[PDB]
Formats: structure tokens, C-alpha cells, sequence
């Protein structure tokens, strides 16, 4: 499935939703790393900065 | 190199597959500018003399 | 917990088939855990705090609650906490920087990368010479395999260099550690400044320790392995090798050498200054005639390491603080530059020769802006941690020896030269004829670069923010009567 | 290339600037104007000459004295309002 | 801004040649006239004329392309081939 | 070295153009430039018919030497040409489609 | 008579992946130049010129720096020095 | 009058993300300082529980 989805997306330039290959690329495109890096990693880094500020 | 000839890369004045000298980095377009009007030795004479 | 978490790992592997999401999650948890440890770290105390012992005879598979210590000791002070924070900031980024370009046998690749990160993190916890040495060597076979299987065209020679040079230096370090072991019958870092060896034996032990330092830093004239290894390594290898592994040598100087061999270190300091000045000047000039992007970036690290050495061996508080700050800032900025040359350009064009690149600004304005920012950060523009580290290191060096540090001040110019010579050609001029237009930098690439730039800017504007972990450290190692 | 000229010649100046800052911090213990002007009249003259020479090489590059002038005329590559 | 047209180029070149004193006749200057043949311009005289043309339209003719133009129409098509002139 | 040939013509014409360019570069005043230009043409006219090889080759070598003695440090070039102040300013981009490099990521 | 087991079925090794379009148009001349520059150590020889560079940078320059660094060790103290005071200690 | 390019929304995702994080950090700083003036200590300090020096 992943092979089919990504190959269609890469050749046609169309997202395989909407269901016949729509062009609507604006938005609705989340990568598989975003949730981790934005809700765990980045808040962890913010907390580290706050802790350093008040530890100083 | 005369800049009215035509080159595949006009800015670099180079043609594709043209051989490079081993010290090509000292002779390409991005290398330090060279001055032709005087020889380097004579320019040294003039600068020291001034 | 361990049983349950292993079951979790196994099921995720069964269903997804790619281990990388689990590894990203584990590393992010590790970073959060280290931040929690920092929250509970007492700063008004120069004693090691989160101590534990492994492989004690009474509990070989557990933690030691015994009155005899014969296992391997671990614990942290402020100095080690600084580098641990750098390590856990960097590891998830080294996973994320290879998210899409590893396609064949990717599970092994990510396992190697995460293992190398975890070994380095444990190395910073080690509290005795043997535990330190074990974790110091354990990275070499992992790096050998990673570079051999997933490196570029010349990666066999590179894997052999990264194994053989580091083993070569490490074995002389091993001679020194054996001598310490049999002469003192103790090996730990908690009380090793209480043992005062005779000056002659000190002078001998110093040589082995410093040969290992010379290969690992690296210093002139045993540096020539680093450009090859960096150039042929896959991206995660380069990021770890430049951001973390080279910092182990600076840490080794502070932790293994200065507290034990103080008098010999005083005697040997002018020789260190000779070596560091040679490193700075000669490697900076040699960078000017390189034609491989990754090689140029790799050569830059060596000169910055020379400046850090000059700071850390200056016998001044400012010099040691500058060396540590420089190490951290380099750990931010150098992985970003390696990301640009071996992650972004190399994944689009699969080539590293400088002649092919020109005028990227036309189609990729964002990448050009990143290049400009990271270049001026790399040459020590103020408000960047690189400037703070270099400036304090040069202050300490100048105090230690005015002539040598004064001459060392030319590094400002020399670094500017090689770096800006590269960026001038990369961004300016007409778009190159040899390459077709590609995408500008992606969201993932921008995320990594943004993390690194914000870190270097935060410590560049207010370097004092590290002092709460380091103010004991800047006094723990200077030798003044 | 004109921009590279300017940035590199002024980095030469900035190298001597950093040298001067190191001397100033070592000799005076501070970079503040108030303290340096408070105590400069008591300072050893060789040290003051070292500091001022480094600072003058920096200013020389910035103000295009005949040592390090060359970038000034190359800077006319930029737009006229610049 | 300012933009030239093929006829403007032609009119300028024709006035230019009309101003030259070494020419045979003024009325005989055609678009496809040959300077060497019809106007009877010397070897060096056509050089003087090419130099006048470049001094008039503000461009720089290389040696190899200067000697190639033999007719007035050749001159006009060359001057219209150049973007900045 | 021919007294009158196509190659000889090409050489002498290139050189006379060089002389006029040089004179324009050196002389600020327009009237005097016309004076010197007329004189250059006279000098070029007088030696036009030299037939024997030695004398022609000698005159060509000596005029080459004269030109080299009078070379200008910085000639006048129009701004849009190679030596110009506007050369390669605001070069319009090649229009070009984005080649993809990765299956998953743009 | 000694042959590998018939029970073994070997196929080709394909690393897979998406063949991207070739975004780089390789120049053979530049590649040859880069190969010569990258593997220069394989062809290096000791001649007069290369030996002279060896003697300047690996022998002479270290000796100059070493003389300077061992002669000037402990010589200077600058902190708060006043007029008439020696800035040297020996 | 120069030409017009297509309309572009002022608040991009990057504007919202960076402004939000930065302004939230400054708001947190001021709240901590005010909570310190009232309570006696920074609200962030309360989560600090190191072992005693002894
Ligand atoms: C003061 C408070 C500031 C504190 C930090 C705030 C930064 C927050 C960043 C953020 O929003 O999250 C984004 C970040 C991910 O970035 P991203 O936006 O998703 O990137 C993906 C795309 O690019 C995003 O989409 P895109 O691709 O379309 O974007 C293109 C790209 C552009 O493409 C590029 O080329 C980027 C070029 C490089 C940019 C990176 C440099 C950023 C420089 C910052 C700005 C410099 C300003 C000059 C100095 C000013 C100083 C204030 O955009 C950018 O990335 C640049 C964004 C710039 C936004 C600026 C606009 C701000 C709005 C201002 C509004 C003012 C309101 C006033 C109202 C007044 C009313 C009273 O996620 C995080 O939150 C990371 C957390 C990091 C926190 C800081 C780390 C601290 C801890 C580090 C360790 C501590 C020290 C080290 C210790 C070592 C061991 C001991
Ligand atoms: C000290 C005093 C040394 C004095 C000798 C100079 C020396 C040693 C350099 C060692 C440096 C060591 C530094 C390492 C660290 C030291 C702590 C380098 O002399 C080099 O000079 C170079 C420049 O002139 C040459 O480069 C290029 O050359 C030209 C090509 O066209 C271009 O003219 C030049 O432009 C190029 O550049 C080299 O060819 C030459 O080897 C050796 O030179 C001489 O020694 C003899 C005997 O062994 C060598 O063998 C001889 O010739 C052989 C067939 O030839 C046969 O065997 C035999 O006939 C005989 O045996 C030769 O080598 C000879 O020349
Ligand atoms: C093959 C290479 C050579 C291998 C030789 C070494 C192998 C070691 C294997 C890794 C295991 C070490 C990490 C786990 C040990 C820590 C467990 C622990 O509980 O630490 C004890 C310490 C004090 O705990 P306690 O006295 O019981 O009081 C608790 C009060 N609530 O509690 C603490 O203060 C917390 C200590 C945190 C330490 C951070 C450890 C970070 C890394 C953890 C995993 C590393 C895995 C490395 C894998 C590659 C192999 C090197
Ligand atoms: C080259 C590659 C070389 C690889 C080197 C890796 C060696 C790893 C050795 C593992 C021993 C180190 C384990 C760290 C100890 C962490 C721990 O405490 O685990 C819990 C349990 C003992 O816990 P306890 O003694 O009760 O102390 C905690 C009290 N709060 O611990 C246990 O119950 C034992 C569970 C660990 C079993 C390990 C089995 C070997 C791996 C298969
Ligand atoms: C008194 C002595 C004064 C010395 C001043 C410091 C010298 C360093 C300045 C380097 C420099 O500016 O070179 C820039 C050069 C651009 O020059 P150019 O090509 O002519 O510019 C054309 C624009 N019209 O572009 C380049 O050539 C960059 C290539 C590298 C240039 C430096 C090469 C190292 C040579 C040593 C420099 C100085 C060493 C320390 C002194
Ligand atoms: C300081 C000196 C640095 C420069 C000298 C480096 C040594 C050298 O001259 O080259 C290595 C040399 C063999 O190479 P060579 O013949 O000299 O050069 C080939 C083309 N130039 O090597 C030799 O000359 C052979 C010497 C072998 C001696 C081995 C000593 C025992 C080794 C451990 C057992």
C-alpha cells in the first residue's frame, strides 16, 4: 500500500485521496515524524531552556 | 580567456569535458585576479619606490 | 518493565517492520529523562550525584549495595551533565537526518546509530579509568560496520582508518591506564587528585594519555584520518563523529589527565601549545586547497578543536570555560554544516566536488540563507556560542603564553578565509549548468537546522546560562600555588 | 569577489581587534569604558602600546588606511545607495 | 524606458553612412548595399565605419564578428541581434 | 607575411581598429581624438604598399611594439559587456521544472 | 562430485528503491581531476620541492615555535601592571 | 502603479509557531517573577528537588 501511495504521489503529483487522485496538495500532509518531534522533542527542549534559566 | 568566445558555462569561460590542470583551482575564474598592464616584478619596483 | 518493554519492541517490529519510530521515541524519552535529572541536580556541590555500580561481585546483574567496590562506577557532576545534555539533544536529530535516504537494510542502520549514541552517553557517565576506556573503545566496531556498509564510494578505506587510527592511540592510553592501575591499585575519578605520583612517573604516564588525546582530538600531525572518515561516512556517522565523539577528547583532558598528572601537565604545557598552534595554522591553510565539500567542513573541525585545546590547557578559569563552551557550540554548528553538505546537497545530487556547485541562491534561496547563517556562525560571529568559546579560549591561551596566544589570534582570519571562500562560490554566480533544479530544503531538513541554530544563538547571546553547571569546574583543575 | 575582499580584509582587522580585546581583558580585568578610562593613566606604557597598536590595525582596516585600503574601491560593485 | 526598432536602427545607420565623406554617393545607399562594392569603401574604411556603428549604438564588436559584416543589412541584423544597444 | 592577402587584411584591419580604440581610450578631448585618429589613418595609409617580405614583417613587428607601448591600463567598455559595470547584473533565471530526488520527500 | 546442496534457491540481490531522475550531468574531466586530487597520496614522491616543504613545515616551523614557547615560559605577567614596573619576571 | 502578485495570508504557520512560542516564553517569565514577588519564590523553583548537600 505504501509503495502504491507514494509512487502515485511521486509520478502523478496528485494525492491519492478524494476517490480519484486529486491535485489538492495544499495542506492535509503530515509526515510520520512530526508528532514525535513537535510534541515530545520540542517541548522537552523548551523545558530544558526554562530549567537552565531558573537554575542560573 | 577572451570573453566574446562562446562557452557552455559563460561565467566560468569553460567548455564541457575540457581537461583541468592539476592546479586548476589557482587558474579558474574564482581564483585571485591577475593584472596584465605591468609585470609583477616591475609593479613591485614601483610600489617599493613610491 | 524491561520484559514488558521488550515485548512492546517485539510487537512493534512484527507489525510495522521498521524500528525507526520506536528508536525516535526511545531517544526522545531519554532526552526528557535527562532533563528531569537536571531538574533534581544539586548545583551547590562539587560531588558526583546520581551514582551507581555495575558488575559488582555481590550483584553482577544488579546495582551494588556492598561495602567493597570491585565493579564499574558511574555518576555525574556538572561537567559531565553538560556533555550529556549535548548528547541527548543530538541523538534524535541524527536519527531524523536519515529518515528517508536509507532504504536497504534500514533496521540495522538505525540500530547502529542509536547504539553509538547510547555508548557515548554512557561514556560520559563513567567514573573510573577502566569503565571510561571500555566505553571509549566500544564505538570503534560499530563505526567500522556503519561506515563499511552504508558509506560512500571510498568507505572501505574510511572504515579501516576510523578503526586503526583510534585503536592506535587508544592502546597507548591503555598502557597509561595499566600503569596507573598497578601503581595505585585504584582507578576511579572521585579521589584520584589525592594521589601524587613522583614527577618522573607522572611525566611518563602523561605521554600515553596525550598520544591518545592527539589521535582522538585530532591534533597535528596525526589528523589526516578525520577528513577521509568524515567524507566517506553516512550522514548520521558524520554528525556523531563531529558533534559528540571529538568532544570525548576534551572531556578526557579534563577528567583523566589534569587532576592526576598536574605537575607533569605544567611541565608539558609549552609542548601542547606548540602542537595546538601547528594544528590551528597548518590545518586552516590546508583547507584552502580542498575540492570536496565534506572534506572542507571536516577540516574546519580540526582547527576549532585546536583552539579548544589551547583554552583547556591554559591553567585559567576563563580558558576552561571557553573550551567547554566552544565544544558545545561546535557540537551545534558542525552537525548542521554536515547536514547541509552531506545530507541536503548530497541527497539531491550525489556528488561532493566543489567545481559542480555554483549559484544555488536562484532556485534555493532558503538553503542559501541557511548556508550564510551557518557559515558566519562557524567562523565565530559574535552572539554565537562559537564566538564566546573562541574568545575565552584565546584569552586563556594569551594569559598562559602571550606570544603563542597572540599568534593564535590569526585563526579568526584563517577560518573566515576558508569558510567564506566556500560559501561565496556556493551561493553566488549564475546557477550551475551541471545540475538540474531540485526542491529547496524540506520541512524535516529545516527543522533540524532550526534546532541547531537556535541552540547556538541561545548560548551565544547569554553564555552565562551554562555557568550554573560549570562554576565548580572552572576551578577544579587549575594548578596555582 | 568584491564582497569576499571586503569581508576578508576586515576580518584581518577583526583578528587584531580580538588580540587587543584579550590584552585589554588581561591587563584591566574588564572591557568597560568607565574602568579602563579610570585607571589607564597608571598603566605600564608597553602594555598600552600593545593594546593601542592592535586596536589601530583594526581601525586601519576599517577606515582604509594605506595598509588595508584595497577593498574600499572594490566596494563600488554594490548599488550606489549602499 | 527606451526601446529601439528595426527601422530606427536602419535610419540611424543610413544617416551615419550619409555623414561619411569617403563614400561614393549618398543616394545609392541601400539596405542591401555592399560597402566594399557599391559604396567602394576601402579595407580600412569599413573598419572606420564599424567603429562608428559601435560608437553610435554603444556596443562592442569583436574582431571576428566585425570583419564578417559586409552589407548594410548584415549590420542591421547584427545590431538588432544585440539586447543592450 | 604576404604583401596583399586576406590574412594580411584581417591582421591590419584588426590592428587599425586597435589603434583607434587605443587613441579614444587615451585622449579625453574629442577634437584632439579626431586629430590623432586622422593622423593614425595617415600613418596606416603611407606604409600600405610595402611589397618585399622583410620590410613588411619589420613594419608589422614595429607597429605591434608601438601598440604595446601605448596600451591603456583600463579601456572603455560599455556596461553590459564582459568588462562592464552591469555585466551579469540581474541575470534572468533559467526557467526550469523541479526534478525530484526522493520517493517520499519533496 | 562435490557440489553445493540442490536444496538452495539463490536469487539476485536488489537493494530496491526509486530510481530518481539524474539531476547531475557528470563531467568526466572534472571527475578525473577530483580523482587525481583525492588520491594524491598514492602518487607522492620525495623530490627537492616536496622535501623542502616537508622540512619547512614538519621540522623548522615546529622548532621555531618550540624555541619561542620554552624560552618565554613564565616570562610575562601583565595583570594590573603600572608605570615603571617591569612586565617581565626574568 | 506596479503590478500585483497573488494574495498571501499574513499569519503563516511559521509566524504562528515562532511568535506563539516566543510570546509564551516571555509571558511565563513575567508570571514567574510576579508569582515570586507574591509567594516568595519562583514557581519554577518549586519543582526543583535536589538531594541535600550533606
Ligand atoms: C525570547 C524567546 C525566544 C526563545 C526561543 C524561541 C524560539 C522558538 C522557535 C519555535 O517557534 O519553534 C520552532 C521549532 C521548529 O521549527 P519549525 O518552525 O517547525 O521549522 C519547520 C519549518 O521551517 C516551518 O515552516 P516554514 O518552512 O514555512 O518556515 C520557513 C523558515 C524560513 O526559512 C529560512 O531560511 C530560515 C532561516 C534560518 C532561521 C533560523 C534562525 C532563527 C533566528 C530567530 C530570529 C532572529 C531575530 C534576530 C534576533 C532577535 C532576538 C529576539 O522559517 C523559519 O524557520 C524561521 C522562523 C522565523 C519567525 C520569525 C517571526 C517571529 C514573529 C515575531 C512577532 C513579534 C510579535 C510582537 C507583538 C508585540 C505585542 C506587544 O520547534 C521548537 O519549538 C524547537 C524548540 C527550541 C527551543 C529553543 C531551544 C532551547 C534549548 C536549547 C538548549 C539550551 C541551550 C543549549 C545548552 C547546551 C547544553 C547545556
Ligand atoms: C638533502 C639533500 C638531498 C639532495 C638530493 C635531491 C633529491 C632528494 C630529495 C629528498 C628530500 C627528502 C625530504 C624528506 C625529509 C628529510 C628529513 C630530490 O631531487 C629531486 O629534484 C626535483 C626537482 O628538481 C625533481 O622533480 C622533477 O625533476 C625533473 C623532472 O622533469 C624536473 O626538472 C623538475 O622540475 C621536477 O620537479 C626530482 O626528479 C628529483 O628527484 C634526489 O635527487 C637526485 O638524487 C639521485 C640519487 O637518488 C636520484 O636518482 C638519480 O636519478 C635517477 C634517474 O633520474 C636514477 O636512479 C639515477 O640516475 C640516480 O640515482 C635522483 O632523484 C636525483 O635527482
Ligand atoms: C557493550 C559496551 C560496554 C557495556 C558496559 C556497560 C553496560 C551498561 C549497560 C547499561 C545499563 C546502565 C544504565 C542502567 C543503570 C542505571 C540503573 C539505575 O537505577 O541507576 C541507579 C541510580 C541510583 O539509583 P538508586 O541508588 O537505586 O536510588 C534511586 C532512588 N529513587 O539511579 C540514577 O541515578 C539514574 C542513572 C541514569 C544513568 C543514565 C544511563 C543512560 C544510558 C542508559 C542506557 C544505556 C544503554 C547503552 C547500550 C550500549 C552499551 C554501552
Ligand atoms: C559487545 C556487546 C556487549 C553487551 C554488554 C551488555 C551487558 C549488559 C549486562 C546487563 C547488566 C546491567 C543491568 C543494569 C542494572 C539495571 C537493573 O537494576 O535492572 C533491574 C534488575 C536488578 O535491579 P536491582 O539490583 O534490584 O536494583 C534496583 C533497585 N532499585 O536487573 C535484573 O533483574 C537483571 C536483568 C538484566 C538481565 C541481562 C541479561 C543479559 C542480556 C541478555
Ligand atoms: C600588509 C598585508 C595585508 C594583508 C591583508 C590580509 C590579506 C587577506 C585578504 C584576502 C583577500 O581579500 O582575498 C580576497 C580575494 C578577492 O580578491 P579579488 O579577486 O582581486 O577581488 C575582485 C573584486 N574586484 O579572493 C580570494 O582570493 C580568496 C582566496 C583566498 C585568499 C587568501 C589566501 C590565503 C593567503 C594568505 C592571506 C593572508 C594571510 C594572513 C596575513
Ligand atoms: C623525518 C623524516 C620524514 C620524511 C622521511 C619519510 C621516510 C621516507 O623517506 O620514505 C619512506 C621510506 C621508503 O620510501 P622512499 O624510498 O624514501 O620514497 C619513495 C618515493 N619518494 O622508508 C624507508 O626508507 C625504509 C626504512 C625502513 C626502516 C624501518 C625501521 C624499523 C621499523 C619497525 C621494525
Amino acid at each position: 500500500l505504501k509503495d502504491y501511495y507514494y509512487n502515485g504521489r511521486r509520478i502523478l503529483d496528485k494525492i491519492p485521496v478524494k476517490v480519484t487522485w486529486e491535485i489538492k496538495r495544499e495542506g492535509a500532509e503530515k509526515e510520520d515524524w512530526v508528532n514525535q518531534m513537535y510534541f515530545l522533542y520540542a517541548p522537552s527542549l523548551i523545558l530544558l531552556l526554562i530549567v537552565m534559566v531558573y537554575k542560573s | 580567456k577572451n570573453p566574446y568566445k562562446k562557452y557552455d558555462d559563460q561565467q566560468d569561460r569553460r567548455n564541457l569535458e575540457e581537461p583541468l590542470s592539476v592546479n586548476d583551482d589557482l587558474y579558474d575564474m574564482w581564483s585571485p585576479d591577475r593584472f596584465t598592464h605591468f609585470k609583477n616584478q616591475d609593479a613591485l619596483k614601483y610600489f617599493i619606490g613610491f | 518493565i524491561l520484559l514488558s518493554s521488550l515485548y512492546l519492541f517485539n510487537r512493534i517490529l512484527a507489525w510495522q517492520g521498521n524500528v525507526k519510530h520506536f528508536y525516535l521515541f526511545a531517544s526522545n524519552l531519554l532526552l526528557l529523562f535527562i532533563v528531569v535529572l537536571y531538574i533534581n541536580f544539586n548545583t551547590f556541590s562539587n560531588s558526583f550525584q546520581f551514582n551507581f555500580e555495575l558488575f559488582n561481585s555481590l550483584n553482577p546483574f544488579g546495582l551494588s549495595n556492598s561495602d567493597i567496590s570491585n565493579g564499574l562506577l558511574f555518576g555525574i557532576d556538572g561537567l559531565s551533565l553538560t556533555f550529556i545534555l549535548l548528547t541527548v539533544l543530538l541523538i534524535p536529530l541524527t536519527l531524523l537526518g536519515n529518515w528517508y535516504n536509507i532504504n536497504f537494510n534500514s533496521n540495522l542502520y538505525y540500530t547502529l546509530v542509536l547504539a553509538i549514541g547510547l555508548v557515548i552517553l554512557l561514556n560520559f557517565w563513567a567514573l573510573d579509568y577502566i569503565s571510561f576506556y571500555i566505553l571509549f573503545e566500544a564505538t570503534l566496531p560499530l563505526l567500522f560496520i556503519l561506515i563499511h556498509i552504508y558509506g560512500s564510494s571510498d568507505s572501505e578505506r574510511a572504515s579501516f582508518y576510523v578503526l586503526m587510527f583510534t585503536l592506535s592511540g587508544s592502546l597507548f592510553m591503555l598502557l597509561s591506564i595499566v600503569v596507573i592501575s598497578i601503581v595505585l591499585n585504584t582507578t576511579n575519578f572521585i579521589n584520584h587528585n589525592l594521589f601524587v605520583l613522583s614527577l618522573d612517573l607522572q611525566t611518563i604516564i602523561w605521554l600515553g594519555l596525550f598520544i591518545a588525546i592527539m589521535v582522538k582530538t585530532p591534533l597535528f600531525p596525526i589528523h589526516v584520518w578525520l577528513p577521509v572518515v568524515h567524507s566517506e561516512s553516512p550522514l548520521a556517522g558524520s554528525m556523531i563523529l563531529a558533534g559528540l565523539i571529538l568532544k570525548l577528547a576534551l572531556y578526557a583532558i579534563l577528567r583523566l589527565l589534569l587532576p592526576l598528572l598536574c605537575e607533569a601537565q605544567i611541565l608539558y604545557t609549552p609542548m601542547i601549545y606548540i602542537i595546538s598552534l601547528l594544528t590551528i595554522i597548518l590545518t586552516s591553510l590546508a583547507t584552502l586547497r580542498q575540492i570536496d565539500l565534506k572534506v572542507i567542513i571536516a577540516y574546519s573541525s580540526i582547527s576549532h578543536m585546536g583552539i579548544a585545546i589551547l583554552g583547556v590547557c591554559s591553567n585559567t578559569s576563563l580558558g576552561i570555560y571557553g573550551s567547554i563552551v566552544l565544544g558545545v557550540a561546535h557540537g551545534f554548528v558542525s552537525p548542521a554544516l554536515f547536514l547541509i553538505v552531506g545530507g541536503i546537497l548530497y541527497d539531491r545530487y550525489h556528488i561532493r566536488i566543489v567545481n559542480y556547485y555554483k549559484g544555488l541562491t536562484t532556485y534555493m534561496p532558503q538553503l542559501a540563507t541557511y548556508i550564510i547563517i551557518l557559515s558566519f556562525a562557524n567562523i565565530g560571529t559574535p552572539l554565537t556560542g562559537n564566538f564566546t568559546g573562541e574568545f575565552l579560549s584565546l584569552q586563556g591561551g594569551f594569559i598562559r603564553n602571550p606570544i603563542i596566544g597572540g599568534i593564535s589570534c590569526i585563526s579568526v582570519l584563517l577560518a573566515a578565509i576558508y569558510q567564506l571562500k566556500l560559501t561565496n562560490k556556493l551561493t553566488g554566480g549564475i546557477s550551475s549548468i551541471y545540475m538540474h533544479r531540485t526542491n529547496d530544503v524540506t520541512i524535516r531538513e529545516k527543522f533540524i537546522m532550526n534546532i541547531l541554530i537556535i541552540s547556538t544563538l541561545i548560548i551565544g547571546i547569554c553564555p552565562q546560562i551554562m555557568y550554573n553547571l560549570l562554576y565548580w569546574t572552572v576551578n577544579n583543575y587549575i594548578y596555582i600555588i | 569577489k568584491s564582497a569576499l575582499s571586503a569581508v576578508l580584509m576586515n576580518r584581518f582587522g577583526d583578528a587584531f581587534f580580538v588580540l587587543g580585546l584579550c590584552v585589554i581583558a588581561y591587563v584591566f580585568g574588564t572591557l568597560n569604558y568607565s574602568t579602563i578610562f579610570a585607571t589607564a593613566y597608571l598603566i605600564n606604557t608597553d602594555l598600552l602600546v600593545l593594546i593601542m597598536l592592535a586596536l589601530f590595525i583594526a581601525a586601519m582596516a576599517k577606515s582604509a588606511q594605506f595598509g588595508l585600503h584595497n577593498w574600499l574601491t572594490l566596494a563600488m560593485e554594490g548599488p550606489t545607495p549602499v | 524606458a527606451h526601446v529601439l526598432t528595426k527601422d530606427m536602427i536602419q535610419e540611424r545607420i543610413v544617416a551615419l553612412l550619409e555623414s561619411f565623406d569617403k563614400v561614393n554617393d549618398a543616394k545609392n545607399i541601400t539596405a542591401t548595399a555592399n560597402l566594399t562594392s557599391d559604396l567602394g569603401l576601402d579595407s580600412l574604411d569599413v573598419v572606420e565605419v564599424v567603429m562608428a556603428i559601435e560608437e553610435e549604438f554603444g556596443l562592442e564588436i569583436p574582431d571576428h564578428d566585425a570583419d564578417e559584416i559586409k552589407t548594410v543589412q548584415q549590420a542591421i541584423d547584427y545590431v538588432s541581434a544585440q539586447p543592450a544597444a | 607575411p604576404v604583401p596583399f592577402s586576406a590574412a594580411n587584411k584581417k591582421l591590419v584591419t584588426s590592428m587599425y581598429r586597435q589603434s583607434l580604440k587605443l587613441a579614444r581610450n587615451w585622449i579625453s578631448n574629442r577634437q584632439l581624438f579626431r586629430q590623432k585618429a586622422v593622423e593614425i589613418r595617415h600613418k596606416f595609409d603611407q606604409n600600405a604598399q610595402i611589397s618585399n617580405p622583410r620590410l613588411l614583417a619589420r613594419t608589422l613587428d614595429e607597429t605591434r611594439a608601438h601598440l604595446y607601448e601605448f596600451r591603456h591600463p583600463d579601456p572603455i567598455v560599455p556596461p553590459s559587456f564582459p568588462g562592464g559595470t552591469k555585466y551579469e547584473r540581474n541575470v534572468p533565471p533559467r526557467m526550469e521544472k523541479i526534478m525530484q530526488h526522493n520517493l517520499y520527500e519533496p | 562430485e562435490l557440489k553445493p546442496s540442490s536444496a538452495i534457491q539463490r536469487g539476485p540481490l536488489n537493494k530496491g528503491g526509486w530510481d530518481a531522475p539524474h539531476a547531475l550531468h557528470n563531467d568526466g574531466a572534472i571527475d578525473r581531476y577530483a580523482h587525481w586530487r583525492t588520491f594524491y597520496q598514492e602518487r607522492f614522491k620525495y623530490t627537492r620541492a616536496t622535501g623542502k616543504s616537508t622540512l619547512i613545515f614538519l621540522v623548522a616551523f615546529p622548532a621555531l615555535i618550540g624555541y619561542v614557547a620554552y624560552q618565554s615560559e613564565g616570562l610575562f605577567e601583565f595583570a594590573g601592571k603600572r608605570r615603571g614596573e617591569s612586565v617581565t619576571t626574568r | 502603479g506596479p503590478e500585483l502578485t497573488p494574495a498571501v495570508p499574513f499569519f503563516q504557520p511559521y509566524v504562528l509557531k515562532w511568535a506563539g512560542v516566543s510570546l509564551g516564553l516571555v509571558a511565563f517569565y513575567q508570571f514567574n517573577s510576579s508569582y515570586e514577588a507574591k509567594n516568595g519564590h519562583t514557581w519554577v523553583e518549586t519543582f526543583f528537588h535536589p538531594k541535600s548537600r550533606e
